[PDB]
């Protein structure tokens, strides 16, 4: 039971999918979203103006 | 099209790496998003009367 | 569309994969258990021998 | 869809690593446990000694 868990961990580690690229996607995506904000900002100053 | 009209020199705001191996390019459009915005943003600046 | 295609059957699998390697490689409880009782009823039948 | 998307993938983070660490660290069972037979078997041994 103990060694085929270690495996079991191990195989569920190597998931090529790893949360680890996702969260090299947030933070992209995350700063990526930052900009839009920023063209929101523009888009509303100047229409409200 | 846009420095046709917008006749600032070349500058460029498209980047490559959209697309990857690894993460199997997963957000290339957002990255066109962000440009495409931007370059709106230039647009309704610089298209002037 | 893409994106979230493939991150969900790919999240389906991975958690199916889980399951799957924890019930194939698990199965084989009961085989290496059959001592439990197969020898057990010769330690109840010693007794009145 | 930013909103959305990070939240269903932190939600998977959380989940995910709610298991995780149960898994990795209560996998520590058997190592501490092993006295469980590795004891008992003296124990009857010393009976017919």
């Amino acid at each position: 039971q103990q060694q085929q868990a270690m495996a079991l961990l191990d195989y569920f580690s190597e998931r090529f999918t790893n949360e680890s690229l996702y969260t090299w996607l947030i933070s992209q995506l995350s700063s990526l979203y930052l900009q839009a904000y920023d063209a929101v900002l523009s888009l509303c100053l100047s229409a409200e103006a | 099209s846009l420095l046709y009209e917008l006749n600032l020199g070349e500058q460029s705001f498209v980047g490559g790496g959209g697309w990857n191996d690894l993460y199997q390019g997963l957000m290339a459009g957002e990255t066109l998003k962000l440009a495409l915005m931007r370059m709106e943003r230039v647009y309704v600046e610089q298209n002037s009367r | 569309q893409f994106g979230s295609t493939l991150l969900s059957l790919l999240e389906r699998k991975d958690s199916l994969s889980f399951d799957a390697y924890q019930m194939i490689q698990s199965g084989d409880l009961y085989r290496f258990s059959i001592d439990l009782q197969q020898q057990d009823i010769d330690i109840n039948k010693a007794s009145l021998e």
